[PDB]
């Protein structure tokens, strides 16, 4: 026991389900399935419109999320940015690349105990309602997470 | 009353039975049948149930663990629990024009074939309730995997157990 | 609002889990095994054409059985109203059949005890004759 | 040692065996506290003491 | 205190052997039904052999000297002759012997040496379960290796690698004396050992689709 | 602990069937000799599947079975 | 009102997982078995057919071990047939030991040529109520 | 000797014989004669009207009696099946075949230590009374169960 | 302590991935066998990446590893 650890540096389940509870009361979507954990950022909470700027009070949930995944051990994690149609395809191919490179920059500063970081951006091509009034208001843009808890 | 062999495929008619045997007040038992009802409480019921339902922006999904809600190795099923697939019954009749998708998953270990065979039997039996249940039949798909492409490891132990399963998918329009 | 994966079955057993993890691994290697020596060798004939069905070979049987031979056939012809004949001598060494099924028919079981059985013995059938006829094979 | 008997021994391994006009099974092996038959397609254990 | 390590070490190797013994006989039908071996014995009632294969190999002998092998094989057990197909109880089964030896005269005095007393049982209860674990992993592993090497026999020689052994038998009519008489004489002795062909023509190859 | 209990009562042990007889013409459940049919599973000692236990002791405590392989589960250990 | 699971049904991950590779290795097994068995056709299993005689329905029992001249030739004087030779006897004679309670002279002698295989064969003529053994050349 | 078993597990002569009484002041008969042992059910009191679907109530009969059944040391059991004639032959033949294969699948499922089970229907070809006015309620139309006690 | 906490607590621990399951479907953080993957990266113990310690006894405080190596740091002073 004073040598062997008998638990992973940081871990807590109780914490675990109380961020977990607190973001989705917060309304950004976390879930899991069976090895798999994917969450999802609204664009409008995070990004400015139609630009890839970072406002200031954004980095406290920043660093929420952060912690968060800090508790877990991974080898790969992907991030996918999306969002609306708004002049071209490449405008919002560009965007999404941009967004998906900051957002994926500060994590790595950030300590996260990962192996590969992968990150990529789509735009306005796959989106999950029909309904499309809103802009990036509307609920399709999107920064996306997806890994994998490993043993 | 009723009948635990699913009511021989007739409408459940528990509001009128709760009413009688409350008011035996009318009044807590419509609120009480109503709070029942409600679609909040049957997600309660069904996370208190070994089922697991997902909800992503319109597109919903329901993922079903084969060892408790079927027959070993075979493509019959349990007769224990039925409230479950009479809670899943109940849920789909709110939806009742979106089309559906179903699909079977097993683990790694056997013949390609075998368990591609498998998949596509235990599917198809699960749409064939489905349909029976009263569900229109040209709003079905039914399809059976095998280890094409699993949720989690087959390498270890209960992975493997989390591996197989039933995955349901419908949109909305 | 907890959450919770579907599986959860009965706690389990560190003995059992290693069983199983042996026992995939040794099925697998057999099993390609079994598809090399099939893709090298070509098969050519089926039982059923030495030993066809009939009618009232239909009653269904269900069987556990993990001893000699002659017990179970016995058995059979008697349950099937058929004439038991033997033909050849068993050897010093018994030839020993373990069989693990369920709910299936007359014929199908008397082929796959064939087929266990292999180069030692033959069944027969002769349904005109309503006899089954059961083989030794003469070695050494 | 020898033993006399009408079943079908299994796990030991004996080294002779001969049989009668009846049936019965006599079999010599080597010692051994505990034999194993399978006596109308059901296995079973003998027990052996004294050895 | 040892003493009390040294019998609580015996407790617990023997709960958790009787328990493992007992899982065993409840899950029985389906070992059996796996390990089969009478599907496996030869025509002759002559168990086929063991073989081990080994794959890419490499030992450096000393600065300026290295051997790398590609594939190598080796006949671990020479086939012979057998009786009865072996099972799984002498290569699985566990001894079990409850001690019920009241060896114990260091009886507590005070809550001090009870509470000492009580870890180490506790720590033996413990060493007993990892040691029984151990045996069991040494068995299983025995058990595989065994099996393994048998169906890689059968492989080989299905691919036609090894040489198929071979017996001869010759038959002499009524023999023996006056007093004594036996009827047919039929005597079978394994001529030709099984063993691999270092020749290469002889190999055929397999490829399914 | 009545074999024949809520029967005949008993009437005599049959050793060829190895079992009791009630006097009602019906078989008993109880048995009367070794030589009858019991589901024999587990069983104690050790060195079971071996030569059995090799009657000559040594000054070390362990134990060898008399096929020569030695059981460290029945030996005591240090 | 209750229908009570299997008992010993799986209801463990491990136990689920070693039923399912018994039923992998038991399908393995067989299709072994299948590919490796050998059989001849119903139409080609040179075999001695019965010969539906009237005069060979009768009922016996028998146990020999030796000779077959002997025990053929008391078969055929029991059954009130003539009996010859073809061939020669050679050095070492064919042994045959069959042994019955009740059995009938049709499937006795079926069982005597399946005995003698190769070696020796018994062709029976009813037009003219003979049986003749025949010796490998 | 003192470790080993005084009676077979599982057995015990009053309970058999209170149970056999249950049974038969139930109705179900139950005969006896040297060791072979034959039950017969009504079918009217297991299937429905001429269906091969078991009524849900039957369970609890169907568990009393595997919970009679095993307490003999067995072999082989035969299960068969009888009817009336309603519409043909083959009709009726495959509704006792296929009742026979239900109550045998229900009867191996439980624990019911053997090593033989055969099972078969045959409709109306066995009459055992003149009376047959009745259709699934007549005496004739029904299931049995034959064995015989090992040792 | 339970680390199986705000959920239903210790199911069974999974030995092949070394691992507590908790009541709730999910792998708890700790841990049951000591084969499993800690990033375990300082530890103790002289000698180290060389024959280490060697199980000679000798007289003088110095202490000389198998590889023939000595650390006279893990040895005494003077």
């Amino acid at each position: 026991v004073p040598k062997l650890p008998c638990r992973v540096d940081g871990a807590c389940d109780a914490t675990i389900i109380k961020m977990m509870t607190d973001l989705n009361k917060k309304g950004i979507k976390v879930a899991s399935v069976g090895q798999n954990y994917l969450i999802s950022i609204p664009a409008s909470a995070l990004f400015a419109d139609q630009s890839p700027r970072l406002n200031w009070a954004s980095y406290s949930l920043l660093n929420e999320i952060a912690a968060f995944l800090k508790q877990f051990r991974k080898i790969a994690i992907t991030v996918t940015s999306y969002s609306s149609k708004y002049v071209s395809v490449k405008r919002e191919r560009a965007l999404t690349l941009a967004r998906s490179r900051v957002v994926s920059e500060y994590l790595w500063s950030q300590g996260v105990d990962s192996r590969i970081i992968f990150t990529q951006g789509l735009g306005s091509d796959k989106p999950i309602t029909s309904y499309t009034l809103g802009g990036d208001r509307s609920p399709n843009a999107r920064v996306e997470i997806t890994f994998r808890r490993a043993v | 009353c009723f009948h635990p062999p699913y009511n021989n495929f007739q409408p459940d008619r528990r509001a009128v039975k709760r009413v009688g045997v409350d008011t035996g007040g009318g009044t807590v038992g419509l609120v009480a049948s109503i709070y029942r009802d409600s679609k909040r409480k049957i997600i309660r019921d069904l996370q208190k149930q070994d089922i697991q339902y997902v909800e992503y922006g319109d597109t919903r999904t329901l993922i079903i663990p084969t060892d408790k809600y079927f027959m070993f190795s075979s493509p019959r099923l349990n007769e224990i629990c039925y409230p479950g697939l009479n809670n899943v019954i109940r849920l789909l009749n709110f939806y009742p024009q979106s089309t559906i998708y179903v699909a079977g998953f097993t683990d790694n270990v056997g013949s390609r074939s075998h368990k591609r065979k498998l998949s596509q039997a235990q599917a198809e039996t699960m749409m064939t309730f489905l349909w029976a249940n009263g569900i229109a039949a040209k709003r079905l798909k039914a399809e059976g995997y095998g280890d094409k492409n699993a949720i989690s490891d087959n390498a270890i132990i209960h992975g493997s157990a989390q591996n197989r399963r039933i995955e349901i998918q419908w949109f909305t329009s | 609002m907890k959450f919770k994966k579907p599986p959860i079955n009965n706690p389990s057993d560190d003995a059992t889990i290693k069983l199983a993890e042996a026992a995939v691994s040794v099925s697998d290697s057999m099993l390609e095994m079994a598809k090399v020596e099939k893709v090298i060798t070509p098969p050519s004939k089926d039982n059923t054409l030495t030993i066809p069905n009939a009618y009232n070979l239909q009653a269904r049987a269900s069987v556990d059985w993990s001893g000699p031979i002659e017990e179970l056939t016995a058995r059979i012809a008697k349950a099937a109203h058929f004439r038991f004949r033997v033909l050849g001598k068993s050897p010093s060494v018994p030839v020993l059949i373990s069989i693990s099924t369920k709910d299936e028919s007359l014929a199908e079981i008397l082929r796959d005890i064939d087929y266990q059985a292999g180069k030692k013995a033959s069944i027969h059938v002769y349904p005109n004759s309503q006899v089954v006829e059961l083989r030794y094979a003469k070695i050494y | 040692m020898y033993v006399r008997t009408n079943l079908t021994i299994l796990s030991p391994g004996w080294l002779a065996s001969m049989t009668s006009a009846d049936g019965t099974h006599a079999y010599e092996m080597q010692k051994s506290p505990v034999l194993l038959v399978s006596w109308h397609g059901k296995v079973m254990q003998l027990k052996v003491e004294g050895l | 205190k040892e003493t009390a390590l040294s019998v609580g070490a015996q407790a617990g190797l023997a709960w958790r052997a009787k328990i493992i013994d007992e899982q065993l006989n409840k899950q029985a039908r389906n070992l059996d039904a796996i390990y089969d071996f009478n599907s496996l014995v030869l025509e002759h009632n002559i168990l086929p052999p063991v073989l081990l294969e080994g794959r890419n190999t490499l030992n450096l002998a000393d600065a300026q000297s290295i051997r790398i092998s590609d594939r190598t094989y080796k006949v671990a057990k020479q086939a012979h002759f057998i009786t009865t197909p072996p099972t799984w109880r002498q290569y699985l089964w566990m001894d079990y012997v409850k001690p019920e030896a009241p060896n114990v005269t260091l009886l507590p005095k005070t809550k001090a040496e009870k509470e000492i007393w009580c870890i180490y049982t506790e720590r033996g209860w413990k060493n007993g379960i990892d040691q029984a674990n151990t045996i069991l992993e040494e068995n299983i592993a025995r058990i595989k290796e065994d099996f393994g090497g048998m169906i890689l026999y059968r492989k080989l020689l299905a691919m036609n690698m090894v040489s198929p052994p071979y017996v001869s038998h010759t038959d002499l009519g009524v023999t023996g004396d006056g007093s004594e008489i036996h009827i047919d004489d039929r005597v079978l002795r394994i001529t030709a050992l099984p063993e691999l062909n270092v020749n290469s023509a002889e190999w055929r190859a397999a490829v399914a689709k | 602990d009545g074999c024949c209990s809520k029967m005949g009562g008993i009437n005599y042990c049959d050793s060829s069937a190895g079992r009791l007889v009630c006097n009602n013409g019906f078989y008993s459940t109880c048995y009367c000799t070794r030589h009858a049919v019991m589901d024999l599973q587990f069983l104690m000692g050790c060195c079971l599947w071996h030569g059995g236990v090799y009657p000559q002791l040594n000054s070390s405590g362990l134990v060898v079975c008399n096929d020569g392989y030695v059981s460290e589960e029945c030996s005591l250990q240090k």
